[PDB]
């Protein structure tokens, strides 16, 4: 009745496609919002650096 | 000598002279272009000494 010998499972998403479900992955957007703020943090100010 | 007298055209004597008045040498030079050396140098400076982030993309 099988074309063949096994057959494996689909997966759902494409293959390479990144997800994540939980509250690391809007932690992990925060911090990288906070990793770009950081290179802008001393930049702030007529005493800042270019 | 300079903080003594008030004349302001003595300098280094680089050829070897016995005198270090240049009113006898023959050097002169122009006002537009010495000012430009303290100009461009003090506005370039503020720019190098702000700079705190320095990012370097590998060719």
């Amino acid at each position: 009745m099988n074309f063949g010998s096994q057959t494996p499972t689909i997966v759902v998403l494409k293959e390479g496609t990144d997800a994540s479900q939980g509250k690391g992955q809007i932690i992990s957007n925060i911090n990288a919002c906070v990793a770009v703020q950081e290179a802008l943090k001393p930049t702030l100010g007529p005493l800042g650096s270019d | 000598k300079q903080l003594k007298e008030k004349i302001s055209n003595i300098g280094v004597d680089c050829l070897g002279y016995g005198s270090n008045d240049m009113k006898e040498l023959f050097v002169v030079d122009p006002f537009i272009g010495k000012k430009q050396q303290i100009l461009l140098a003090t506005q370039l400076c503020r720019m190098i000494l702000k700079i705190d982030n320095v990012i370097i993309s590998g060719k």
